[PDB]
């Protein structure tokens, strides 16, 4: 090996001794930034070790002397080292990740910089801005990979434990991202980076599954967008690509990949992102923050980082590729000291061509400032190299096989077991022909609910020397109650979460509980990606079955015969005894748990309730508010009877009487949070009570059950039954994004109050009646008939008036035409900005947002689809689109912020004009008592002469007429 | 120019292809794709 490769490979080392290995120090093992940047990064420490690594391995692949031994052992123990001083960097701060891993602040993350010769603390934890999920990510996933490839204290184990707890809660964390800043605008604001994210699923994966297809989740919605201020990140190939690998979908990393080059990538590199302005010419140096008018000045002009095209080349080696246009394209390395290239870290527009590189975009030369070399980006260049001349694979540098994930993966067959609570409910399936076994047969496998799954959990961890205290309290779902546990030697297997949670109305109808399975289904046939074979256990319990008891219910049958015949929930089931089970699951080992009016006075009021139960329970809201949980004088209390009341029209089933008092007794979802995170993760913003805008108070971050739960309360302002409908139709949101998300396109800010405002109106018109007796047989509906109402609003389906019923439809669910807001980033060019009912949307935004941000989309939704009637607003929604629309045949611009709702409204004017004389009854124009708009308008089909976005482009012509006084139109 | 703009948008030509596209772009999930499409004053429509 030494004819012709050991001496390159010596070179190598020469190359990382001289540019990584001699900075690394004797005591901590840990690398400065550089020498300007004395302090040592989590993540830039980790990937500048990941040249020493790979040499290391290459070195052992041809180790069979004594002196290349000695120089492969050097090179491994130092990037144990290094791992090692980042471990006592982290151990040191075992306060904060026990701080973190239940309250996830900014204030309790673990710091990014450390003192390089004491793997101390250099600055407080207000003056960095510490969270970055990305590198403990990063260094949990090197540790894994390292680790499986031979690289070698208990605590330590339990302190990493803790970690993947800490990393654990990324796809609902805020976060300061790879590049230390939060948001764009740069004002210290802690924002959800899709690199952490990725990069938290990646170690997760390498070192519970619920969290990760939740990090999966944010992924998929995200990308090829990076975070909420961001069109695109250059660190998103640190996700698609090596090291994290993160993204299974094939597509998406294309166009991801796409994205970055069409955007950011230029003759210097790739931009970190669009208007980064790290070390422009136009930033100020002293000033920590950015004003948000500032931004559009770093557009055109951003720093190109030659380390994203390090990235550029190991995909490309990991992947197989001609892709050494990105190699050879890195002549653009410093020196060639004596020849070493010194990677640089980005390249700056020179001061003076800055007109010119924003008027031409990726022309200007520039020059190269900032860390030389690079050592994150110098180590990934060597480390390419590595990998591209043959003296390293993607298998040595990847042993846990992360590189596979692109590849597709097959259906999984789901193993359901149907257990029988009691030995008469097995004899009833029998007469039915589903052949179960009860819970007692199915000994010694005990079957125990989620809850003690999720308690169990928090007993791993758990190290009182180092105060460190388990896992905290989460939700698992049917990925985590899926696999079989081996807990003191006996299986212990876990109901899904929608069985044992019988606190809300939802698991009283079983049609309920069918559509929670099938949804759980739906979810494991697509996200279980883990060695063995998923296993739901199903017990049917009494309340599944009939009124008389000597049957069972309908639907609950009939899902399991589905299951029995294979296919439930889109996904192939294989029904049998669990004890079959065993062999082909993943039977995961938890071995933390081995041992070792008149008349104030209300005496005798409650006196007429001693059997319409309407009325009784009626009553019992006076006596709750004015007398909820006091005294009845007969042995009883307000809130007993209610809870009997609850119960008795439980019994019955007549549903709105169980949504009443469920609501005056103030019922809450127990797994609403995750309802909320679930709609959250996959980039929907939540609004929640009755629209006008105060009310709707909207629910842009993940929140807390119970602050959840009390923005749903006073959403409703004290009208009682729309908090309880809040929460049930968020729940139905999950469950139908999680089952069928296509439904939830061209959707990003679910209206709760609106949607339930759109199914009254379609029990109003369907089964038609009355508008108000609809708004109370929506009350009496089933939770899954109302499900099903929600599926109905969503994909349209019906079981001359039409077209106001779909403007209606579309409105409420807040559907947004594809490109709409590309569109309205291209009209606020043009005009000053746009007007809905008062509220600007000024241009000043896009001097801040890039077109594609999916916040410039939360700007825009928050002055536009506020307007509390549905149509209102598709037509609000309509006249933008044809201010998009003239906007290019136009050729100026006005200097007025442009009101919507006039150009609606000219727009109506012009038809009562038309209609009339066209010839129309007076009175089939009807205003609306809301809007002033006439119904007939709502009615008008979109195109036509007579269509109402004609009437719009007839009215936007005569509104901007006085501002533009000339129209040089094209 | 602006005053076509103003009395018949629909007739002429490049516009309306315009009108018509966009009222699919924003209304073909609920596509004879006709009834994204209203020719007649509802008066006429109306008549029978
Ligand atoms: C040529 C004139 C028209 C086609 C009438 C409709 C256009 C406007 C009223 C102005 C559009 C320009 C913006 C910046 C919104």
């Amino acid at each position: 090996s030494r004819s012709n490769s050991g001496v390159r490979l010596d070179g190598y080392a020469r190359l990382v001794q001289q540019t990584i290995l001699c900075h690394q120090n004797p005591v901590t093992g840990l690398l400065p930034a550089s020498y300007d940047q004395k302090d040592a990064w989590v993540r830039d420490n980790v990937y500048s070790i990941l040249a020493v690594w790979g040499l290391g391995l290459a070195y052992r692949k041809n180790a069979d002397r004594d002196e290349d031994k000695a120089k492969a052992y050097e090179l491994e123990q130092s990037v144990v080292k290094l791992m090692r001083g980042l471990l006592h960097c982290m151990i040191r701060q075992v306060d904060k990740v026990e701080s973190f891993k239940y309250s996830q602040s900014t204030k309790d993350s673990l710091h990014a910089k450390y003192n390089t010769k004491t793997c101390a603390t250099v600055v407080g934890d207000d003056q960095w801005g510490h969270l970055q999920l990305d590198a403990t990510s990063v260094y949990l996933l090197f540790l894994a990979q390292m680790t499986a490839s031979g690289l070698h204290s208990l605590d330590e184990v339990n302190f990493i434990q803790n970690l993947v707890f800490y990393i654990e809660a990324a796809y609902k964390t805020a976060d300061f991202g790879i590049w230390e800043r939060g948001d764009k605008t740069n004002q210290g604001i802690s924002e959800l980076n899709a690199s952490s994210v990725g990069m938290a699923k990646a170690a997760l994966e390498a070192l519970l599954a619920d969290e990760v297809q939740h990090c999966q989740s944010i992924l998929n919605s995200l990308l090829p967008r990076a975070s909420t201020s961001k069109e695109v990140d250059a660190s998103l190939l640190s996700v698609v690509s090596f090291p994290a690998f993160a993204v299974e979908d094939s597509q998406l990393v294309e166009l991801t990949k796409q994205e970055i080059i069409t955007k950011l990538q230029g003759r210097y590199g790739c931009c970190r992102f669009l208007r980064d302005g790290y070390k422009t010419p136009k930033e100020d140096p002293n000033r920590l923050y950015y004003e948000p008018a500032e931004l559009k000045l770093f557009e055109n002009i951003e720093c190109e980082w030659p380390l994203f095209w390090t990235y550029f080349i190991l995909d490309g080696v990991f992947s197989g590729n001609a892709e050494q246009v990105q190699e050879y394209k890195e002549a653009l390395e410093a020196v060639l000291k004596n020849g070493v290239p010194l990677l640089p870290e980005l390249y700056s527009v020179p001061p003076d061509r800055v007109d010119e590189e924003y008027q031409n975009p990726h022309t200007v030369d520039r020059v190269p400032m900032g860390k030389l070399p690079h050592m994150w980006g110098q180590s990934l260049y060597i480390l390419g190299s590595l990998m591209a001349e043959g003296f390293l694979a993607p298998g040595e540098i990847d042993p846990l096989n992360r590189r596979f994930s692109t590849v597709p993966k097959p259906d999984v067959v789901v193993q359901v077991s149907i257990l029988a609570e009691t030995e008469e409910i097995k004899t009833i399936l029998k007469d039915k022909g589903i052949y179960v076994e009860t819970i007692a047969e199915v000994y010694p496998i005990r079957v125990q609910p989620a809850r003690i799954l999720s308690h169990i959990y928090s007993s791993l961890g758990c190290n009182n020397r180092m105060k460190l205290s388990g896992r905290p309290y989460r939700h698992m779902g049917v990925l985590g109650t899926s696999k079989l546990y081996d807990i003191r030697k006996t299986i212990f297997t876990f109901t899904p979460q929608f069985i044992d949670q019988q606190q809300f109305y939802l698991a009283l109808d079983n049609k309920m509980i069918v559509e929670m399975l099938r949804t759980d289904l739906s979810y494991l046939c697509s996200r279980w990606r883990m060695t063995g074979q998923p296993t739901i256990t199903f017990p049917i319990s009494h309340s599944m079955l009939d009124e008389d008891g000597t049957s069972l219910n309908s639907s609950i049958l009939a899902a399991l015969r589905k299951m029995q015949d294979g296919y439930f929930g889109g996904a192939r089931v294989q029904t049998g005894k669990l004890s079959e089970f065993l062999t082909t699951s993943c039977c995961t080992h938890l071995s933390f748990m081995d041992p070792g009016s008149g008349e104030v006075d209300f005496k005798a009021l409650v006196l007429q309730l001693k059997e319409q139960a309407d009325i009784l329970y009626m009553l019992y809201t006076m006596k709750g508010p004015d007398w909820t949980e006091l005294y009845n004088e007969r042995s009883a209390t307000v809130r007993e009877l209610l809870t009997e009341l609850y119960g008795k029209v439980g019994e019955i089933r007549h549903w709105g009487l169980i949504r009443y008092i469920s609501g005056i007794l103030r019922k809450k979802v127990e797994a609403l949070d995750e309802a909320c995170t679930d709609l959250l993760s996959h980039q929907k913003h939540l609004t929640v009570g009755l629209p006008p805008e105060p009310r709707e108070k909207t629910i842009s971050a993940p929140l807390p059950y119970e602050a959840l739960t009390q923005l749903i309360d006073e959403a409703s302002e004290g009208d009682m039954s729309i908090s309880i409908l809040t929460q049930e139709i968020m729940v139905y949101l999950a469950m139908y994004m999680r089952t069928q998300p296509g439904l939830f396109a061209e959707m990003f800010r679910l209206r709760i109050g609106l949607i339930i405002q759109v199914m009254a109106t379609e029990l109003a018109h369907s089964l038609r009646c009355s508008a108000e007796e609809a708004t109370e047989g929506l009350m009496n509906l089933s939770p899954s008939a109302m499900k099903n109402l929600l599926h109905h609003i969503l994909s349209g389906k019906e079981f001359q008036g039409q077209w106001q019923r779909r403007r209606r439809l579309d409105g409420a669910l807040n559907r947004v035409p594809v490109g709409f807001y590309q569109k309205v980033w291209k009209v606020l060019q043009k005009c000053h900005g746009l007007s809905v009912e008062g509220f600007v949307l000024p241009s000043s935004t896009t001097r801040e947002m890039t077109p594609g941000e999916i916040k410039f989309s939360v700007h825009v939704e928050s002055v536009l689809n506020r307007v509390p009637q549905p149509e209102y607003r598709q037509l609000l929604v309509e006249a933008i689109l044809v201010l998009t629309m003239l906007a290019d045949i136009e050729i100026h611009s006005i200097g007025s912020i442009i009101a919507v709702e006039k150009i609606v409204h000219i727009a109506n004017d012009l038809f009562l004009q038309e209609q009339k004389t066209l010839g129309a009854d007076d009175t089939m124009l009807a205003k609306d008592p809301a809007s002033g708009i006439c119904t007939l308008l709502y009615d008008s089909a979109p195109s036509g002469r007579f269509g109402t976005m004609t009437y719009l482009s007839k009215a936007a012509a005569t509104y901007v007429q006085e501002f533009l006084p000339h129209s040089i139109c094209a | 120019t602006r005053e076509i703009v103003i009395r018949d948008p629909y007739a002429l030509r490049p516009l309306r292809r315009l009108i018509d596209a966009y009222a699919f772009r924003i209304y073909g999930h609920w596509v004879n794709r006709a009834a994204l499409f209203e020719n007649t004053p509802k008066a006429v429509l109306l008549s029978l």
